[PDB]
């Protein structure tokens, strides 16, 4: 019903710039105060900026004053955040927030957020390897098979199975942050051993920062 | 400068816990504009309480809010496992700004001991063809979240090339962790069998893999 869809996030070098967007629907956009809130990874919530219904009154956290600009296009039902001179410290998930009518700070609706990474390190697409079920699987009951998603930057990667049709028995593990600064992750499916000859198993790896979309067939042996 | 919340509040099932949020006379102590949010891992925050004590529609009466001086409080009665999340207060500031609290991590104890399931994969032939080798040891469905991981090459330890994650809670409310052992195809083919052995509550589960 109420929709708050962010876009424009991504990886950027220190000193770089980005423009975030928030596409709204399901409500009379023009009668609400809109806000941006950020959250650095594993850290707390932090207010960034606010914009009044008409777009004439704006407010900013001291931490972003002079670098970030909030704006809105009421006709196009969009909230913007122009972010200039970005630094490592600005790395966070940026949430688009709708202020509850009759309040100035209370958020009734939040978006899913757009992740913004500020780093001097460049994107690295992953190398995807099949993790074939143990040689003596069809000689038993259950079989664990997977995909090793190696050496990517930054987070996240999403892993699906059989183009999203296979969801049961799927476990994508959290990534390890190696000494190299690169991540690695593994996704595993637990299937019947008897289906290993009958069923084709493919893992669908997506790493949007490097535009990587890899489909890896996982064969028994 | 920030709203002070305890970093951690732990509780048992069915119990009540109170999360405090202390500000100044120019924010929490100055106005009845204090809100509370619940946030689950990897999810967007959710409004639990607004205007100190008002609960939005669909929010359980197990959640209540109060204020005394420069301190706001969120009480959770009849603690449930699903209440385990991060909680934030927020208030309007006299500066016209908006400030969130430091956040409180709520942990709900009492769940039964769960032994880990260990899945060990040898390097893939594709990876070996790329002149690399990675042994993958996946540890899941354990509780409490404490594991020890040891790597062995047909006896004696392996310290070099080991990288283990911090145990993390999965969707089933149990912990999962991963450990990677990085080798050269030459090292991998030289030994008889490598082993991943994970220790959880004094009980060691071991998996072994070989070049075969």
């Amino acid at each position: 019903e109420v929709q708050l869809l962010e876009s424009g996030g991504g990886l950027v070098q220190p000193g770089g710039s980005l423009r975030l967007s928030c596409a709204a629907s399901g409500f009379t956009f023009s009668s609400y105060i809109m806000m941006w809130v950020r959250q650095a990874p594993g850290k707390g919530l932090e207010w960034v900026s606010s914009i009044y219904p008409s777009g004439g009154i704006t407010f900013y956290a001291d931490t972003v004053k002079g670098r970030f600009t909030i704006s809105r296009d009421n006709s196009k039902n969009t909230l913007y955040l122009q972010m200039n001179s970005l630094r490592a410290e600005d790395t966070a998930v940026y949430y688009c927030a709708r202020i509850k009518l009759g309040t100035v700070t209370t958020v009734d609706y939040w978006g899913q957020g757009t992740l913004v990474t500020v780093s001097s390190a460049s994107t690295k697409g992953p190398s995807v390897f099949p993790l074939a079920p143990s040689s003596k699987s069809t000689s038993g009951g259950t079989a664990a098979l997977g995909c090793l998603v190696k050496d990517y930057f930054p987070e996240p990667v999403t892993v699906s199975w059989n183009s999203g049709a296979l969801t049961s028995g799927v476990h994508t593990f959290p990534a390890v942050l190696q000494s190299s600064g690169l991540y690695s992750l593994s996704s595993v499916v637990t299937v019947p051993s008897s289906s290993l000859g009958t069923q084709t198993y493919i893992c669908n790896v997506n790493h949007k920062p490097s535009n990587t979309k890899v489909d890896k067939r996982v064969e028994p042996k | 400068s920030a709203l002070t919340q305890p970093a951690s509040v732990s509780g048992s099932p069915g119990q009540s816990i109170t999360i405090s949020c202390t500000g100044t006379s120019s924010d929490v102590g100055g106005y009845n504009y204090v809100s509370w949010y619940q946030q689950h891992p990897g999810k967007a925050p959710k409004l639990m309480i607004y205007d100190v004590s008002n609960r939005p529609s669909g929010v359980s009466n197990r959640f209540s809010g109060s204020k005394s001086g420069n301190t706001a409080s969120l009480t959770i009665s009849g603690l449930q496992a699903e209440d385990e999340a991060d909680y934030y207060c927020s208030s309007y500031t006299s500066s016209s700004t908006r400030v969130f609290g430091t956040g409180t991590k709520v942990t709900v104890l009492g769940q039964p001991k769960a032994n880990p399931t260990v899945t060990l994969f040898p390097p893939s032939s594709e990876e070996l063809q790329a002149n690399k080798a990675t042994l993958v040891c996946l540890i899941s469905d354990f509780y409490p979240g404490a594991v020890t991981v040891a790597w062995k090459a047909d006896g004696s330890p392996v310290k070099a090339g080991v990288e283990t994650t911090k145990p993390s809670k999965q969707s089933n409310n149990k912990y999962a962790a991963s450990s990677y052992l990085s080798l050269t195809p030459e090292q991998w083919k030289s030994h008889r069998s490598y082993s991943c052995q994970v220790t959880h509550e004094g009980s060691t589960v071991e998996k072994t893999v070989a070049p075969t």
